[PDB]
């Protein structure tokens, strides 16, 4: 939900959070029987019932609202 | 003399008094122990059904 309320950039501090999150689920794993940290994420991320997960889809809508209107490209710095 | 079958009676007791409290501490050590493969066992079912849940609603 913190990414989905920040433009496309985001995506760095997000992924950062998730791998936090993996290294608390490893570390409790060692004394309590927890559900797969895939189970999990999947559970947070409406991807268990449906086929696409609501970080592809804020992907999608922040592509489509601020990242193609508003975006310089520098070729040479890529 | 009666002092003497009195000792050796007391002493029958005793040894049937100390079978008994060990059968007695047999039946709580054995309860503990049960108790916590029962806890182990209920706590593998419980990950076990849960992960049936999420496989089954992830196939339909």
């Amino acid at each position: 939900g913190r990414f989905e309320s920040e433009d496309l950039t985001s995506i760095v501090e997000l992924d950062g959070l998730l791998e936090i999150n993996r290294m608390t689920h490893k570390l409790l794993s060692r004394y309590l029987t927890l559900d797969g940290f895939d189970a999990m994420f999947r559970e947070a991320n409406h991807n268990v019932s449906a086929p696409y997960g609501r970080i592809t889809l804020h992907v999608f809508w922040e592509l489509n609202y601020d990242f193609l209107p508003n975006y310089c490209y520098n070729g040479s710095t890529n | 003399r009666e002092i003497h079958q009195d000792w050796a009676n007391r002493e029958y007791i005793e040894i049937i008094t100390s079978s008994i409290k060990k059968i007695a501490d047999f039946l709580n050590s054995f309860d503990m122990s049960c108790r916590s493969r029962l806890a182990t066992l209920n706590e593998k079912l419980t990950a076990l059904e849960r992960r049936i849940e999420y496989i089954e609603a992830r196939v339909t």
